[PDB]
RNA sequence: UCCCAAAAUGUAACGGAGGCGCCCAAAGGUCACCUCAAGACGGUUGGAAAUCGUCUGUAGAGCGCAAAGGUAGAAGGUGG
RNA sequence: CACCCCCGUGCCCAUAGCACUGUGGAACCACCCCACCCCAUGCCGAACUGGGUCGUGAAACACAGCAGCGCCAAUGAUACUCGGACCGCAGGGUCCCGGAAAAGUCGGUCAGCGCGGGGGUU
């Protein structure tokens, strides 16, 4: 991810596929701009927990995180991004999924587990060590299990931002 | 379908979507890509469709339902004011929306339970998976 | 007679010639007499040389420049730091 | 007639029992109430009398017609219509009537037993919602009229209930144990 | 509570006034019969009973009115205006009053 | 009186909604004073709401009627 | 404005508010005390009110810490639009040119500014 210009213009970049981001933390907020494609292969990969190499036009390296995104409706294609620089100690907070593994003790039974929340948010991530993932015991849940934040282990640190008794995963009856 | 109470007529007017979102609600989802009116009952001919395809699951979801009331010709004159507040009722759909999401199924057989779906709909859509992660 | 309701339900004749307003802007020389606000409840709170009508009208007790005041809404005025 | 050992039973023995940085923050008793909501079942300008004249023989004092809430629920109901009647008792008509309880009210009770103990007003304050007013030292069904009842509240400074029950038994207080 | 002294304070008008207002805070026994000019929040003379009382509090009450409207006198104010607070005109207060009322 | 009416005003339609042909010795003038709806816990006929009590409680209530604007430092609620 | 704190009263009037926690007492304040009548609660001197300690600081208040909730709130891109010029049968849409949100985010704060009176620097 190499982002070179960085103008309020973006005619050299709306025709030439390029993004065009803005990445800070509260000391500089450097204006931005880089490549659509390049972003468009990565931060599909690292998603909101993949900090990555930003050495804009010139060579001044930064690490930072996919904050938020805002794509265009019609084409599922992205227009805009905001990353944020990454700390130290402590970012913000982080947008953490959750995931299945095992079969269910409740799938087979005949009805099917559901994921109620998708990506779970986590206070403190704890920046260099941040969960680029989280997987999840579903195995156990029946007719009815529900699993919530209380439950999910986490990874060393982190603590649940979200309440606990809501429910992260339900495996559904059938019908 | 059909709501519960409310007022009785409206109006007419358009510009792209607003507030629809993409995932959420499961994993595999349709989207509408044009101006229209979706009927309440093109929506059973959806959901219903959807259905059969799926003996069991249950894992669609219909995030559309028909917020509005459409008239019609009592005949013909024309000496007479606003008429037919139960001609039907509709849900003005606009571009980039998701009427439809499944949840569960293996992708073509999913990929498939919108394709039909799609076939009763007044406007022309594709599919969608995942990335989709502004609020929550 | 017969035995039905006097004349046809639901219509949508008629209606009110209708005002309201603002009679005078921020900036305006205001004068003895002249009103500056016709409202209907207390959109603006008469402040400062402003008398208030019967129908939370304003007008301007002295002479003067008229003069906007809002604090965060809610409650507004009118004064008058007169010229002389 | 009491108040002293109300402190020194009450007071004393709470931070000999307890332990306050002063005698201002032990519970106490804010006052003593009694709403008569009487009618509504019976709608009779000459009952609400049979309150008052008597209420106020008890509690010593001339009590306020709580009247509707203005509320007309599907019921009889409706405006402003005299249906409770309140009478607040505070200090010393507090605890002259007050003290009449702990002495012959209960005391003086057909098939009494005592008092339920649970935490009422978490507020500390404390809930009596009494019954037939056959058991009082004023109550005369030989020159009255029929028979009724009636609620008293405790009014407490007490912050925990804790600390009320104390305070309350304390001043004197039957519990069924 | 504050609702008292708010309703009596805000019908006293200000400025369109013109003339003073005398306060007093005569709520403990420590009043501070303070005059105050519209505008400018500036007191002018205010004549309390806080330079001791000779064991008068609740009785100094006509020294703080006297003490009070004399007090303008080497500043010179003849239309003064009685602010009050929650102090329902009743005499402890109404003390100043007359005191003032006529020290003047 | 609301919407249409296209953020000044004004603007139609056998366009969409709803009221008036009064009422008040006081529901006025003035001077004082109080302040709501509601839920929760606890309490007698009560037991669904409602009477009492204690917490929360910018008002989610009120304002004689239709609606809107307005309003608790009251135009809300009592008395002289 | 010599240093401070306390009381009253403004400007301002949620970035100045809540809550949780601690500080203060005999200068001030408050509770508290009694209260027959001045005057008073459609019952209650609870509140208004009159005459006053001790005791307390518990409550109310004032200060102070804190931000978990409130309130404030970027930048970037965007919605939308004055003007100019185009497309689609129609629903609707685009380009150039200024204007440009709202929400969200970065972050921001638990004010600041006066007048006067009291008491202190044993």
């Amino acid at each position: 991810m190499e982002l070179t210009a960085k103008p309020r213009t973006p005619k050299q970049k709306l025709d030439e596929s390029m993004i065009a981001a803005v990445a800070y933390n509260k000391e500089n907020n450097v204006s931005f701009a880089l490549d659509r494609k390049a972003f468009d292969r990565a931060f599909r990969q690292q998603s909101t927990t993949g900090l990555f190499d930003i050495t804009v036009e010139g060579g001044e390296t930064f690490p930072a995180l996919v904050k938020a995104v805002q794509m265009d409706k019609r084409k599922r294609a992205p227009i805009h991004v905001d990353f944020y620089m990454v700390t130290y100690g402590e970012p913000v907070e982080v947008s953490v999924p959750v995931h299945t593994t095992g079969r269910s003790q409740g799938e087979v039974q005949g009805g099917l587990v559901d994921i109620v929340v998708h990506n779970l948010q986590i206070v403190a991530p704890g920046p260099r060590r941040i969960p680029q993932e989280l997987v999840v015991d579903v195995t156990k849940m029946n007719i009815g299990d529900h699993i919530t934040a209380g439950d999910i282990k986490l990874p060393e640190g982190c603590t649940l931002a979200a309440d606990p008794e809501l429910t992260v995963v339900s495996v559904l009856p059938p019908r | 379908k059909r709501t519960k109470f409310r007022k009785q007529f409206r109006g007419r007017m358009t510009g792209d979507a607003k507030g629809g979102d993409y995932v959420a609600f499961g994993d595999y989802g349709l989207i509408a890509m044009e101006p229209a009116w979706i009927k309440s009952n093109q929506i059973e001919a959806c959901r219903i469709v959807m259905s059969r395809h799926f003996r069991r699951g249950g894992k669609i979801y219909i995030r559309i339902f028909p917020d509005k009331p459409v008239t019609k010709k009592p005949a013909e004159t024309r000496m007479g004011k606003g008429k037919g507040a139960v001609e039907y009722w509709v849900s003005v759909v606009k571009p980039g929306r998701v009427m439809f999401e499944v949840a569960g199924v293996t992708e073509e057989q999913a990929k498939e339970a919108f394709r039909l779906a799609g076939h009763k709909l007044p406007i022309q859509t594709k599919m969608v998976k995942r990335e989709v992660y502004d609020e929550a | 007679a017969h035995k039905k309701g006097v004349g046809s339900s639901k219509n949508g004749r008629d209606s009110n010639p209708k005002y309201l307003g603002v009679k005078k802007f921020g900036g305006e020389v205001v004068k003895a007499g002249n009103i500056l606000v016709r409202q209907r409840g207390t959109k603006f709170k008469a402040g400062q040389g402003v008398g208030m009508g019967r129908d939370h009208t304003l007008f301007a007790l002295s002479d003067g420049k008229v003069v906007f005041i809002n604090k965060g809404k809610g409650a507004r005025f009118i004064s008058i730091e007169a010229a002389q | 007639q009491l108040k002293t050992k109300y402190n020194d039973q009450v007071r004393p023995a709470l931070m000999q029992q307890f332990g306050y940085s002063s005698v201002m923050a032990v519970p106490r008793i804010e006052k003593i109430v009694v709403n008569e909501g009487l009618g509504s079942s019976k709608e009779d300008s000459k009952a609400i009398d049979k309150a008052a004249k008597e209420l106020a023989l008890i509690t010593l004092q001339k009590p306020i017609i709580t009247k509707a809430k203005k509320s007309i629920s599907n019921f009889k109901l409706r405006q402003g219509m005299p249906v409770g009647i309140k009478v607040t008792l505070r200090g010393e008509r507090m605890y002259v009537f007050l003290e009449k309880l702990i002495n012959i009210g209960l005391p003086r009770i057909r098939d009494f037993r005592g008092i339920n103990p649970n935490a009422f007003d978490g507020r500390g304050n404390y809930n009596l919602g009494i019954k037939e007013q056959l058991i009082f030292p004023e109550i005369t069904y030989d020159m009255v009229d029929k028979t009724r009842g009636m609620d008293i509240t405790i009014v407490t400074t007490a912050k925990t209930d804790e600390e009320a029950r104390a305070l309350l038994q304390s001043m004197g207080l039957p519990f069924r144990k | 509570r504050r609702k008292l002294r708010t309703r009596r304070k805000v019908r006293t008008t200000t400025a369109a006034s013109g003339r003073l207002r005398l306060s007093v805070y005569r709520s403990s026994k420590h009043i501070y019969a303070q005059i105050i000019d519209d505008s400018r929040g500036q007191t002018l003379a205010a004549a309390s009973s806080a330079a001791l009382k000779s064991g008068n509090k609740t009785d100094t009450a006509a020294a703080v009115g006297k003490a009070l409207a004399a007090a303008a006198a080497e500043k010179g104010i003849k239309q003064v205006v009685f602010d009050r607070g929650s102090y329902k005109y009743h005499g402890r207060v109404k003390a100043l009053a007359d005191a003032a009322r006529e020290g003047g």
